[PDB]
RNA sequence: AGGUUCGAAGACGAUCAGAUACCGUCGUAGUUCCGACCAUAAACGAUGCCGACCGGCGAUGCGGCGGCGUUAUUCCCAUGACCCGCCGGGCAGCUUCCGGGAAACCAAAGUCUUUGGGUUCCGGGGGGAGUAUGGUUGCAAAGCUGAAACUUAAAGGAAUUGACGG
């Protein structure tokens, strides 16, 4: 089980901050690699220049051409 | 029974000892440990006759507490006691069930065997486990005739005597019948009952088919 | 090893109560155990109890009245104040109508209502309802 | 036109038993749904919680039946939950209504604090359990309403609880187990022992033993 | 693929990578 | 082979025997005639099958009771079963072999030292129980 | 899903049990896990005891017996029908099959 | 059973129970007076002796240490002391 | 129940097991309530009135309803003291 | 050092559409011992340790304490082999509506929303991945510590019904 002593708060806090790295949301928001890899760079919107108009096939159960732009 | 009128008699003790009624099995139940007197070197547990008499009187009080004699149901799935329960029901107005006990008698209100008793009386918990279990769905208190090795899962006034010997089973069904009738206003308590304990006894068809013809031969010659 | 004699006593009483036993024996006795059982006794949740005196730590036989639901313990004896006692009440007691939180204060071992009445806080020992 | 075959049904039909609490006191099982509509007439409200089409894999593809959960109860202290599976939806609905009527329990109501008028909330926090679903009902002050998921919310409303906090844990998406856990929590409100119930109980005559002379002549 | 044979193939891949890095 | 009866004839045979035991008898043609008016049987081929099973069952009934019942038969067995009550009880033996330990039990109950009781030599060895396992 | 409480072997207070070779395929099997079949065969078949006794010089010869303790892996045991698959309730019965002695 | 009288258990259960598991601990051992033959001196010996005791007067030994209890040699009588 | 104005705001008061002091729920069909008919002092005849006990389902399912009823009878004097 | 048997690799003979295998005949390293490494197993009870409480039963191993009797010797006790018990520590088994749990099942995996006896390790959807990099250990094989980008709406567990099975 877990420790319950009156002066185990250091161990409890250290264990929390050590185990908080084991869920994807906290790691994503606090490591910085996801923000670095994000093409928007942490912005809600971004402006760009259309390079090419391309079609993307939908997934397997569906059958359609999704119209996209390379930007 | 704490009174002197409701006390053990020497003739009753003699009937008990003659039919056995105090030799149980080689195994003991931890809930019957407080009824057992002492186990002999043979390995047979000897019950306490005063305690089994007290339990018998308690069950008789519970039975006579019910207004409608038809509302108490006496049952037995074993032939060593079928005759006893039939005679008991005839004597005391109870409703007998001898032999097969159809499941759903107390629970399923569709079949013609369905009935609602207010008290169940059982020859043997191990044999009549099914009616005991069904009594747990219908708020039905039960009295059982328990041996030294029988469970007490759903029992209230278990008489801690015997459920193996035909003589013992018949004798104690006769004891219960006589006590409920005596506590009711039908017997004077002074003279012995005219009903013979051997009447409640069960006997094997091997001797049903020979005793009467031997007796008829004795009568003709 | 055994580090909380009060916790062991309370768990033993809880188990006996759930089994329906009329009596139960707590093997190690303590002054805190006696006081805790005394407040339970005064509120009526248990009956008479006996302190068997051997020359070691004594034993206790309590009579269970069948009116106990839970008599747990709060093993880390936290510092409770009169400003945050009611949060403990809400977290532990089943309702505001009944149930008690026992705490040891400098005025003695008492229940939370008496502690509030005489305006003192202390260390929470356990609860019973 | 209701012809009972039960001692309890006969007593109810002959008006010997004046209230459902008389049966509840002696814990007698209700085996005829016509017993309880005698007592709660034009006051039992009915609701269908869900219709889940379970189906059993056979040679013929899938044999589909329908399971109906029905919450019934008067908005005054009696609620019941019934589940019935049948080949047809309407028959499942009727069977579930009858089963819910059979499984009606009384609901004990208390006060959050400072008892003034009629009791409104649960007397103490209780916990129902079914499958993995755990439902905890917590007493709430007057005027809060029933704060819960819709499924136990309507069940508590039909039970007659006006105010209640709740906390649910487990796979509550299983509507059957969620409703059954809430029903168990509601049921055990009387089973919970409270200091006001510490008084030594007095025993009255059972309906059967009180009206033995009626049952012999009537229920022959 | 059996997990043990995946382990073996991974060992071979790691050996190949180590040899390439050692060459460079 | 292949003469096993069916529920359709057996149920009917039991029912008509229960209803009209007094009217019916142990003669096949008499039974096949009484059935013609006590039951509206659409088929003769089924009627006489029913009659045959009825004769079989009633021949059984004359000897002993079966799963099909009759109230007069119950009363007859009740008035006949209470018989062969012996002139001397099976529980009034002149002597009763009794154990020393049970004798101690009787003296505890205060009903010991009775003339009818005769103590026996206690068994020696304590050789009860069966050997454990095979062999 | 644990099929057997004993895991199909008699190993409770042990750590390791020495193996044996199956008497049909030479599979290494733990000794407690193996199926043991102790055969006391007659050294002479029932169709030959008459001829042997007729040709025996001695007046009354007790023909010997072949005592062999077979061990089987469960694969060989099931293939040779020494043991059979049983229902979930039947698997919990440790009583050996009847001898059919009468 | 539910109504076991934990406060006043009977002597047979008390003696049957373990030493430490009794209501109050009571040792199962005792001291005994022992008279070794050919002398007059009476020696007090523990019933669970771990040594090899002996009368000072009489050269023979009196107990052989065994597993549980002292092993009095043949011909030596012993008496309990105050239970 | 019994709010501060004095009226009993409770539609019924449930029975309690006379053995283990537990509330007998409305759906506890295992539970029983049983009467024992006492007799008059001299002639040992049923005198009309009785004495009632109640046993809850869990208690009378674990197997100790026998002991419970026996103790209750001893307490009420139905079963003699020297039992 | 020693190398009988067995037997990775390998050869050959079979089998097969193919057969780098399953089968057979050999057969190297190894399998054996001593010294020095390596530190991994479905290293499993897939189940932390210490402590308290909560049913029943029959056994079994060790020790101790009692008891009818049988046996071993001798002239008697012990003292051994049995028989009937009790106690304590064990490996376990059967049963139970104690209780728990998704259930399978478990007297522990119980005493858990009526949630707190003490304390250690450790998981956070599935993959990528036990991978890359860095450090460290090793003669090596490798061991320990150990991500990210990217990808995915499931992957899983227990039970149920069916369908199928060489
Ligand atoms: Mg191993
Ligand atoms: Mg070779
Ligand atoms: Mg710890
Ligand atoms: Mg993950
Ligand atoms: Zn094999």
């Amino acid at each position: 089980g877990k420790c319950r002593g009156l002066r185990t708060a250091r161990k409890l806090r250290s264990h929390r901050r050590d185990q908080k790295w084991h869920d994807k949301q906290y790691k994503k928001a606090h490591l910085g690699t996801a923000l670095k890899a994000n093409p928007f760079g942490g912005a809600s919107h971004a402006k760009g220049i259309v390079l090419e108009k391309v079609g993307v096939e939908a997934k397997q159960p569906n059958s359609a051409i999704r119209k996209c732009v390379r930007v | 029974g704490a009174l002197d009128v409701l006390q053990m008699k020497e003739e009753d003790v003699l009937k008990f000892l003659a039919a056995g009624t105090h030799l149980g099995g080689t195994n003991l139940d931890f809930q019957m440990e407080q009824y057992i007197y002492k186990r002999k070197s043979d390995g047979i547990y000897i019950i306490n006759l005063k305690r089994t008499w007290e339990k018998l009187l308690l069950a008789a009080r519970a039975i006579v507490a019910i207004e409608n004699p038809a509302d108490v149901s006496v049952i037995s799935s074993r032939n060593t006691g079928q005759r006893a329960v039939l005679k008991f029901a005839a004597a005391t107005g109870a409703t007998p069930i001898a032999g097969r006990f159809t499941p759903g008698t107390f629970t399923n209100q569709i079949q013609a065997a369905f009935r609602e008793p207010r008290l169940l009386v059982v020859t043997d918990p191990r044999a009549d486990h099914q009616p005991l279990t069904e009594a747990s769905y219908v708020n039905l208190p039960t009295i059982a005739l328990c041996n030294t090795d029988s469970p007490l899962r759903y029992v209230d006034i278990a008489i801690p005597c015997n459920n193996k010997g035909a003589h013992s089973v018949g004798l104690m069904w006769w004891m219960l019948a006589r006590e409920v009738l005596r506590m009711r206003g039908t017997i004077s308590r002074e003279h012995p009952w005219e009903v013979m304990p051997d009447l409640y006894f069960y006997r094997d068809p091997e001797e049903i088919e020979k005793e009467e013809q031997a007796a008829a031969e004795k009568a003709v010659t | 090893v055994r580090m909380n004699v009060l916790a062991d006593a309370l768990k033993s009483i809880n188990n006996a109560e759930k089994r329906g036993k009329r009596q139960v024996l707590i093997r190690p006795c303590s002054k805190v155990i006696v006081r805790f059982l005394t407040v339970m006794m005064k509120h009526g949740y248990i009956g008479e109890f006996e302190i068997i005196d051997d020359h070691r730590a004594g034993k206790i036989v309590v009579n269970l009245t069948g009116r106990l639901n839970k008599c747990g313990v709060i093993s880390p004896r936290f510092d409770v104040q009169l400003k945050d006692l009611e949060k403990w009440q809400n977290n532990l007691l089943p309702s505001r109508q009944f149930g008690f939180i026992v705490l040891t204060t400098s005025a003695g071992i008492m229940d939370h209502e008496e502690a509030r009445r005489k305006h003192t806080g202390g260390k929470i020992l356990g609860f019973f309802f | 036109e209701w012809m009972p075959v039960t001692k309890l049904g006969r007593l109810v039909k002959d008006m010997k038993i004046k209230s459902l609490e008389e049966i509840y006191l002696f814990s007698l099982p209700i085996k005829e749904s016509e017993i309880i509509d005698f007592f709660l007439g034009a006051s039992l409200k009915d609701e269908v919680l869900k219709i889940m089409p379970v189906q059993k894999q056979t040679r013929a593809g899938q044999r589909t039946r329908f399971k109906a959960f029905v919450a019934i109860g008067d908005y005054n202290g009696h609620v019941g939950l019934g589940v019935k599976c049948s080949k047809e939806v309407a028959t499942a609905i009727r069977g579930a209504i009858i089963l819910a009527k059979l499984s009606i329990v009384p609901v004990r109501r208390g006060y959050w604090g400072n008892k003034i008028g009629k009791p409104h909330t649960v007397p103490c926090k209780v916990t129902g359990r079914c499958g993995s679903v755990l439902v905890r009902l917590i007493p709430a002050p007057r005027g809060t309403g029933i704060v819960s998921a819709p499924v136990p919310k309507k069940l508590l409303m039909m039970a007659g609880i006006d105010d209640c906090y709740t906390s649910a844990r487990g796979c509550t998406a299983t509507l059957g187990n969620f409703a059954k856990a809430t029903f168990d929590a509601i049921s055990k409100t009387y089973s919970y022992l409270t200091p006001d119930l510490w008084k030594e109980t007095v025993f009255t005559k059972s309906p059967y033993q009180e009206f033995t002379d009626h049952l012999v002549k009537t229920h022959t | 693929m059996r997990a043990k044979w995946r382990k073996k193939r991974m060992r071979r891949l790691k050996r190949k990578r180590r040899k390439m890095r050692q060459r460079s | 082979m292949g003469r096993v009866r069916t529920k359709t004839v057996k149920k009917a045979a039991r029912v008509i025997i229960e209803k009209y035991y007094t009217r019916l008898g142990n003669d096949f043609h008499t039974n096949k005639r009484v059935c013609e008016e006590i039951a509206i049987i659409p088929s003769k081929k089924l009627r006489n099958k029913i009659a045959g099973y009825v004769t079989h069952l009633m021949k059984r009934i004359q000897r002993g009771p079966v799963r099909g019942i009759s109230i007069k038969l119950q009363e007859e067995e009740r008035e006949r079963r209470d018989n062969y009550v012996p002139e001397v009880s099976a529980l009034d033996q002149e002597i009763i072999e009794v154990d020393p330990d049970t004798k101690e039990m009787l003296k505890l109950l205060d009903f010991g030292s009775l003339s009818n009781l005769q103590v026996t030599q206690p068994t020696v060895g304590m050789n009860f129980k069966t050997p454990r396992g095979p062999v | 899903t644990k099929k057997r409480r004993n895991n199909g072997r008699a190993k409770k207070g042990r750590g390791h049990v020495q193996p044996i070779r199956c008497t049909n395929c030479a599979r290494c099997v733990p000794k407690d896990k193996a199926i043991k079949k102790f055969v006391i065969r007659n050294i002479v078949e029932a169709a030959a005891v008459r001829d042997i006794s007729e040709a025996s010089v001695f007046d009354a010869y007790v023909l010997p017996k072949l005592y062999v303790k077979l061990h089987y892996c469960v694969s060989c045991a099931i293939h040779s029908k020494v043991v059979r698959n049983r229902s979930r309730e039947a698997r919990k019965d440790r009583t050996p099959p009847p001898r059919f002695r009468p | 059973p539910l109504a076991k009288d934990l406060l006043h258990p009977s002597p047979e259960e008390e003696k049957r129970k373990h030493k430490k598991k009794r209501l109050v601990q009571s040792p199962n051992s005792y001291f005994m007076d022992v008279k070794c033959p050919g002398c007059y001196k009476i020696t007090t010996v523990f019933s669970h002796a771990q040594t090899v005791v002996l009368c000072v007067g009489c050269s023979t030994v009196l107990c052989q240490p065994t597993g549980g209890k002292a092993r009095l040699t043949e011909g030596c009588s012993f008496r309990r002391k105050q239970h | 129940m019994q709010n501060d104005a004095g009226e009993f705001v409770d539609l019924y008061v449930p029975r309690k097991c006379s053995a283990s002091n537990r509330i007998i729920g409305a759906k506890d069909h295992a539970s029983i309530q049983m009467n024992v008919a006492e007799v008059d002092k001299v002639t040992g005849r049923f005198n009309g009135q009785f004495k009632t006990y109640a046993i809850c389902g869990a208690i009378r399912r674990m197997g100790e309803s026998d002991d419970s009823i026996l103790r209750l009878a001893k307490a009420d004097g139905i079963v003699s003291k020297n039992f």
